[PDB]
């Protein structure tokens, strides 16, 4: 599909699926034991664009096997907490031939991350 | 692009033996053990003293542990696309 | 013996800048690799 | 029981991260480390890991390459280590 994967899982929580073209970024709970999110971060890089940055809430909780799913306000998704957030002051996660999506927890430490790369 | 490469490349490599790595085949695989290089992870950091790059890598892997064009291209070329996603 | 070998990995290091032979740092794992840049260098004058 | 320096370094993959972001790495090491080719962080990670994660080697070998003294190259080790397991 033209883009070829690289994932980094380190905790409980993966990168699971990244759209090509801008609309979501998917995380699962990979395990057996429910994952607190409070203030994580997700970070994309898209080539040499600036920084894109999206803050979960203070609280939030991903239970054991279930997903959430962050959709750019542009992809028309019905916001519904906890499985459905909408991204409403941004409009892409952006497109190219790499985007990084990178999980960071409380503390600042990247836990997850899935690469995209386009020949 | 090839199985091998596309597993290598996919995921971290931790602690693989050093046959994970696309280009490494049975016999390059055994002479690279004997000469320390038993782990993927020891022959990428020989790529990164290296300063990742191609002519002098695939030259020491060749001199090191007889590798043909092929393995040592597929080689550099694994390590070099696991090193721009993961480090 | 072999004037290659018993070059020190600072003198070795000289010799790659003062000929242009790109490299990166003279290491244990990398001695012998730059000792035959440095040979064929020299053969080719 | 740790720096700044350290818990940003370990935090996240290093990139193309100057030798002096490793933790331990002063002014004057670092300098004397770019001096003989480690102008980038990977590159002293590589010789690390070629060196198989071995704590002895690879201090004696910063120490005798480029003068790091005991607390220096303690640290480097240290940060090596656990960025390793964290990222590799």
């Amino acid at each position: 599909s033209s883009f070829s994967q690289h994932a980094r899982t380190s905790g409980r929580v993966a990168v699971e699926e990244v759209d090509e073209e801008g609309k979501f970024v998917r995380l699962r709970n990979k395990s057996n034991e429910d994952q607190s999110m409070g203030n994580w971060q997700i970070k994309r890089q898209n080539g040499d664009d600036p920084l894109l940055t999206y803050r979960f809430p203070p609280k939030f909780t991903l239970k054991a096997g279930q997903v959430v799913t962050i959709w750019a306000a542009g992809a028309g998704a019905t916001h519904s907490p906890p499985t459905d957030l909408v991204w409403k002051a941004q409009n892409t996660w952006g497109c190219g031939n790499s985007l990084r999506t990178a999980l960071i927890n409380s503390t600042g430490e990247e836990v997850a991350m899935r690469k995209l790369v386009r020949s | 692009t090839s199985q091998k490469h596309r597993d290598f490349v996919a995921e971290p490599m931790g602690e693989k033996p050093v046959g994970s790595l696309a280009g490494i085949g049975e016999v390059l695989g055994k002479k690279l053990e004997e000469r320390g290089f038993d782990k993927a992870y020891v022959v990428l950091g020989q790529f990164l003293v290296l300063k990742k790059d191609e002519d002098l890598f695939r030259e020491w892997l060749k001199d090191t542990a007889g590798a043909n064009a092929k393995q040592s291209r597929d080689a550099f070329g694994a390590l070099r696309e696991w090193a721009d996603a993961f480090l | 013996g072999d004037n290659y070998a018993d070059l020190s990995d600072t003198e070795l290091t000289t010799l790659l800048r003062r000929y242009n032979i790109p490299h990166g740092p003279v290491v244990g794992s990398t001695r012998r690799l730059y000792e035959k840049k440095i040979f064929e260098y020299e053969t080719q004058r």
